[PDB]
C-alpha cells in the first residue's frame, strides 16, 4: 500500500519537529547549487569561451532580466533577479534529483532522496518567503500607508473582496501549485514500484515527465514570483 | 445577381454581370453569391479566380496580388495585372513559375492555376 | 461507521480530481491553442508567448493542484473520520 | 500622408495588415497617376 | 531488490533518451554560443588591432 | 502531512544560504559579464 | 447517524471542488487564451492585458474561492452534524 | 430519518455549487475572453468595453449567486427535513 | 419512507439547479462575448446590439428559470410524498 | 419499494433537467453568439438572420423542451412504481 | 430487489437523457452558429448551407434520439428485472 | 445480490451512453460547424469537404458505438453477476 | 460483499467509459474541426493537414482507449473482491 | 466494511478516470486544432509548431497520467482500507 507523509530522520529540538529527510534532500540540493556557483566562480571569464556553467548561468540570469523588464525594470526592482534565478535551480535540481535511481524496496517502496517539494514544509518556506519579500517591496514602493491601500484597490476598486482574497492566494497556491506537482509524483512512482521489475518502462515515461513538468514549475513558479513582484511594485 | 468588375491599374478588364465569383484570398478560399456582405480581401500572391454566369463559359482569370471588394450591389477586384484564361500561354507560365523571383514566381504560378494545377 | 465515511471520502475525492482533470486539460488546451495559433501567426513571438502562456497555465494548474491538495486531505486525513 | 476627416465592412484577415499592404500600392497607383498625367501634359 | 532493478532499468533508458536526444541539441546550443563568445573576444581582437 | 512543522525554518535557512550564494557570487559575476 | 452525514457532507464538498477547479481552469484557460492572442498581435499589448486579464482571473476564481470556503463549511464544519 | 436528509441536503447543495461554480468561471473566462480581446485590438474602447462586460458578468455572476441562495436554503433550512 | 423520498428529491433538486446554473452562466457568457466583441468594432451598435442579446439571454435565462421551478417542486412540494 | 422508486426517479428527473438545461443554455448561447456577431456586422441582417436562429433555437429548445415531458413522466407517473 | 432495480434503471434512463440533451442542446446550437455566420457572411447560400445543417443535426439529433431509444429501454423494458 | 449488480449495471450503462451521448453530440456539431463554415466561404466546396467531414464524423461516431456496445454489455451481458 | 463491490466496479466503469467517451467525441470534433476549415482554406493541404490531425487523434483516441482497457478491469478484473 | 470501502474506491477511481479523459481529449483535441490551422496557414511552420504542442500536450497528458495514478492509489492501493 502507499503512504503519505512518514518521514525518515524525523527529529525534535528547539520544540519543533523536523522531517529530516526533506532536509536532507535540501541539504543535497543547495549543495549542488553552491558547488555549481563555486564552480563558476573559479571559472567565469568574459574575456575568454565561457565554460558549461557558466553559459547556463548566463542563459538563465538573461531569461529572468528579460522577464523582469519586461514587467518591472531592475532600475525598480534589482533585486528580484537574484531571487528568481536561485528560486528556478533551488527547485529546478530539487525536482530532477529525484529522477536518479534512488529508489529500492524496503517490502514497501522507499527512495534515499525524495523531492523536497513533496514536502508541504519546504513549498511553504518558498512561497512564504516570496509573499514577505514582494510585500516587504510594494510596502518600500508604494509606503506601509499606500501598499495595503492599492492591495484591497486592485484594479477595480468595487472589486476589493476578490482582491484581498486573491492576495491570500498567491501564496497558498505559489506553494500548492509546487507541492501538489511533486507530491503526486512521489505517488506514481511508488504506485509504478508494484510491478515487476520487468514490468515497472512505466517509470522511464514517468522519469521523463517529471524531467518536463519539474522544469515546467520551476519556470512557473519563478515566472509568478517575478510577475507578484511586478504587481507589488506598482 | 452579382456585378463583377474585375479592374486593373493600366485599365478595366471585364464589368458584366455574374452569378458566382470564387477566388483564393490570404485568409483562404472564399466564393461570393449575391447579397454578400461588404468585404474587404487580399488576394494571394498566385491568385486565381473564376466567374460563372449565365450561358457562357467559366471566366478564369490569372490574377497579380489583387484585392477583392464586396459592396452591396457590385464585387470589384483591383489587379496589378490580370490575365484571362484565353490569353495565357502554358510554355512561358510553365518556364517562369520555376523563376528564383518571388513575384515572377507568384505570376507564373498564378497563371498555371488560371489554367488548372 | 468509519467504512462508510472513508467510502464518502473516496467518492468525494474522486469528484475532486474528476473536475480538476477536466478544467487543467481543458484550460491547458486552451491555452496551448493560443500559444500555437500565435506562434504559427508571427514565429518570433515563440520568445514573448512563453511568459503569458506560462502565466495560463500556471493559473489553470493552481486550481487542479490546490484541488489535488484537498484531495489528499480527503483521501489520506478524512476531516470528518 | 495627412489624414482628412470626410464626416458623417468586414476584413480578411485584419484591416490593419491590409492597410499596410494596400498604402504601399496605393503610393504606387498615385504614383502611375502622376506618371500619366505628366505623359499627357509632355505630349 | 525488484523495485531497485526496474527503476534502475527506467533511469537507464530515461538516460539513453537524453543522451541520444536531448543531449545532441542542447549541446550543440551550447558550442554555438561559444563560437559566439569565442568569436566576440576575437573580433574585438581584430578591431582594436586594425 | 499538509501540517506544518520545524522544517518550515530549516528549509528557509538553507534556501537564503543559497539565496545568498548565487545572489553575490553568482548574480553579479554574470551581470558583469554580461 | 453522523457517518451518513459525513460521508454525504464529504461528497458535497467533492462536487463543490470539482466544479470550482472546472471553472476556474477552463475560464482561466480561455481568458489566457485572449492574452495569449493580444500580446502575440501585438507585443506592446503586454503591458496593458493584464489589467483586462487579471480582472477575468479574479472574477473568474471568485467562483472557486466562495465554492472552497463552503466546502470548509462542509467537511471541516457540517451543518446539520 | 434525518440524517439521510440532512446527507442528501448536503450533496444536493454539492450539486448546486459545482454546477454554479462551472457556470461562473467559464461565463466569466468566455466574457473576459471578449474584453481582452477588445482591449487589445482597441485599445481606447477600455471604458467603453467594461459597460456590457460587467453587465454581462453580472448576469454570469447572477446565475451563480441565486444557486448560492439555494444552497444555504439546502443545507440550513433543507425543506422536508 | 419520507426520509428517502426527501433526500432523493434533494439530489434532483440540486442536479436541476447545478445543471441550470451550468448552462445559465456558460450561455450568458457566451452571449456578452458576442456582446462585447460587437460593442468593441462598433460603439454605435451598442444601442442595437442590446436587442439580439436580451433575446439571446431571454432565452438562456428561462431555460434556468423554468428550472427553479421545477427545483421548487422537487424540494418544497414533493411529487412522490 | 415505492420509496426506493420514487427517490430514483427523483435522482433521474433531476439528472434530465440538469442536462436539458445545459445543453438549452449553452447551446442558446451559443446561436446567440452568431445572431449578435452578424447582426454586429451587418445591421440591416437582422430580419435575415432570425430565421436561421429561431431554427437553431427551435432545435435547441426541442431538446429541452423533451426533456420535460419525460421529466414528468419520471417525476409524475412513476415508471415501475 | 425490483425496487432496487426499478431505481437504477430510472437513474440510469436520466443520465442517457441527461447526456443526451447535452449533447443534442450543444451541438445544436454550434451547428446553427455556424449556419447563422454563413447565413450573414452569404446570405445567398442559404440553400447550400441548410443542406450541410440539416446533415450535422441530423447526426447530433440521432444520437440524441438512439439515446431516447435506450432510455425507454431502461426505462419500460428494464433489461436486468 | 443481482439486484444490487443489475441496478449498478443500470446506472453504469446510463453514464455511458451519457457520454457517449455527450461526446457525439458535441463533436459533430463542431465538425458541422467547420463544414457549414466552411461551405459557406467557398460554396462550391461542398463536395470536397465531405471527406474531412466524414472521417471527423466516423471517428466520433466509432467512439460513440463503441460505447454503446459497452454499453450493451453491461445492461444485457453485466460483467460477473 | 462481493455483490456491493461489482455494482460500485460497474459505476466506474460506467463513468470511465463515459468521460473517455465525452474527451474522445469532442477532442476528435474539434481537431476535424481544423482538418476541415483548413482544407476548405486550402483545398491542396489535405496531404499536410492529415498528418497533424492523425498525431492529434492518436493523442485524443489513445486517452480513450487507455480508458477502455481500464474499464475491462474494472468490471471482468475488478481489483479488491 | 472492506466491501463498501472498495466499491467507494472503485467509483471514485471512475470518477477520477472520467474527467482525466475528459480533460485530456479535450485538451488535446483543442491543442490539435490549433496545430492544424498553423500548419495549414504556415505549412513550413510545421516543425516550428510541434515545440508549442508538445508542451501544451506535456501538460495535459501530465494532468492525465497524474489521474491515472491516483485512480491506482484508490483502486490498488485504496487508502483507508
Ligand atoms: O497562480 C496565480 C493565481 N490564481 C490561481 C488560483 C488560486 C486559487 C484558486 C484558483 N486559482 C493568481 C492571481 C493573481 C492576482 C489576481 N488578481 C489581482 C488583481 O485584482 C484581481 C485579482 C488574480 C489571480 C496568480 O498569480
Amino acid at each position: 500500500a502507499i503512504h503519505v507523509g512518514h518521514h525518515t530522520l524525523v527529529f525534535e529540538l528547539f520544540g519543533m519537529t523536523f522531517n529530516g529527510d526533506t532536509i536532507l534532500a535540501t541539504a543535497v540540493t543547495a549543495v549542488i547549487v553552491i558547488a555549481l556557483a563555486f564552480y563558476l566562480r573559479a571559472k567565469v571569464t568574459s574575456t575568454g569561451v565561457p565554460s558549461g556553467v557558466q553559459l547556463f548561468w548566463e542563459a538563465l540570469t538573461i531569461q529572468m532580466r528579460q522577464q523582469i523588464e519586461g514587467s518591472i525594470g531592475m532600475k525598480i526592482a534589482p533585486f528580484v533577479l537574484p531571487l528568481s534565478v536561485t528560486i528556478f535551480v533551488f527547485i529546478l535540481i530539487s525536482n530532477w534529483l529525484a529522477v536518479l535511481p534512488l529508489q529500492y524496496g524496503g517490502g514497501a517502496a522507499a527512495e534515499l532522496y525524495k523531492a523536497p517539494a513533496s514536502d508541504i514544509n519546504f513549498v511553504l518556506a518558498l512561497a512564504l518567503f516570496v509573499f514577505v519579500c514582494y510585500h516587504a517591496a510594494g510596502i518600500w514602493r508604494r509606503g506601509i500607508v499606500g501598499h495595503p491601500i492599492k492591495v484591497v484597490k486592485g484594479h477595480v476598486a468595487f472589486l476589493a473582496p476578490i482582491n484581498i482574497v486573491e492576495e491570500l492566494a498567491k501564496p497558498i497556491s505559489l506553494a500548492l501549485r509546487l507541492f501538489g506537482n511533486i507530491f503526486a509524483g512521489g505517488i506514481l512512482v511508488a504506485l509504478i514500484a508494484m510491478f515487476p521489475w520487468y514490468i515497472q518502462f512505466p517509470n522511464a515515461v514517468w522519469k521523463t515527465f517529471d524531467l518536463f513538468v519539474g522544469l515546467i514549475q520551476a519556470f512557473i513558479f519563478s515566472l509568478l514570483t517575478i510577475l507578484y513582484f511586478s504587481q507589488s511594485m506598482e | 445577381d452579382l456585378n463583377v468588375e474585375i479592374v486593373a491599374v493600366e485599365r478595366e478588364l471585364w464589368s458584366g454581370p455574374a452569378t458566382f465569383v470564387f477566388t483564393r484570398t490570404t485568409a483562404g478560399e472564399i466564393g461570393i453569391l449575391p447579397r454578400h456582405i461588404p468585404l474587404v480581401a487580399q488576394l494571394v500572391d498566385d491568385a486565381m479566380v473564376r466567374v460563372e454566369r449565365e450561358g457562357e463559359d467559366d471566366l478564369r482569370i490569372a490574377v497579380d496580388g489583387g484585392f477583392l471588394s464586396v459592396t452591396e450591389e457590385t464585387v470589384r477586384i483591383l489587379v496589378e495585372n490580370a490575365q484571362f484564361e484565353s490569353e495565357i500561354d502554358a510554355d512561358a507560365a510553365k518556364e517562369d513559375a520555376a523563376s528564383d523571383d518571388e513575384r515572377t514566381a507568384a505570376w507564373g504560378r498564378a497563371r498555371l492555376r488560371a489554367l488548372g494545377q | 461507521p468509519n467504512a462508510i465515511i472513508t467510502a464518502g471520502a473516496l467518492i468525494g475525492g474522486g469528484l475532486i480530481m474528476g473536475g480538476g482533470a477536466i478544467g487543467a486539460g481543458i484550460g491547458d488546451g486552451i491555452a496551448g491553442n493560443a500559444l500555437i495559433s500565435g506562434i504559427a501567426r508571427q514565429p518570433e513571438a515563440q520568445g514573448r508567448l512563453f511568459t503569458p502562456f506560462f502565466i495560463t497555465v500556471g493559473l489553470v494548474e493552481a486550481a487542479y493542484f490546490i484541488n489535488l491538495a484537498f484531495m489528499a486531505l480527503f483521501v489520506f486525513a478524512t476531516p470528518g473520520l | 500622408m495627412e489624414v482628412e476627416y470626410v464626416g458623417e465592412y468586414s476584413f480578411e484577415p485584419d484591416p490593419e495588415t491590409l492597410f499596410d499592404a494596400l498604402l504601399p500600392r496605393y503610393i504606387a497607383t498615385r504614383v502611375y497617376a502622376a506618371l500619366l498625367e505628366a505623359a499627357a501634359s509632355e505630349s | 531488490m525488484s523495485i531497485f532493478i526496474g527503476q534502475l532499468i527506467g533511469f537507464a533508458v530515461i538516460a539513453f533518451i537524453i543522451v541520444k536526444w536531448v543531449v545532441p541539441p542542447v549541446r550543440t546550443l551550447m558550442r554555438n554560443q561559444q563560437e559566439a563568445v569565442r568569436a566576440a573576444l576575437a573580433e574585438s581582437a581584430e578591431a582594436a588591432k586594425k | 502531512f499538509l501540517i506544518p512543522n520545524g522544517t518550515f525554518f530549516a528549509v528557509l535557512i538553507i534556501f537564503l544560504i543559497v539565496l545568498g550564494v548565487i545572489s553575490k557570487w553568482v548574480v553579479p559575476p554574470i551581470s558583469k559579464v554580461l
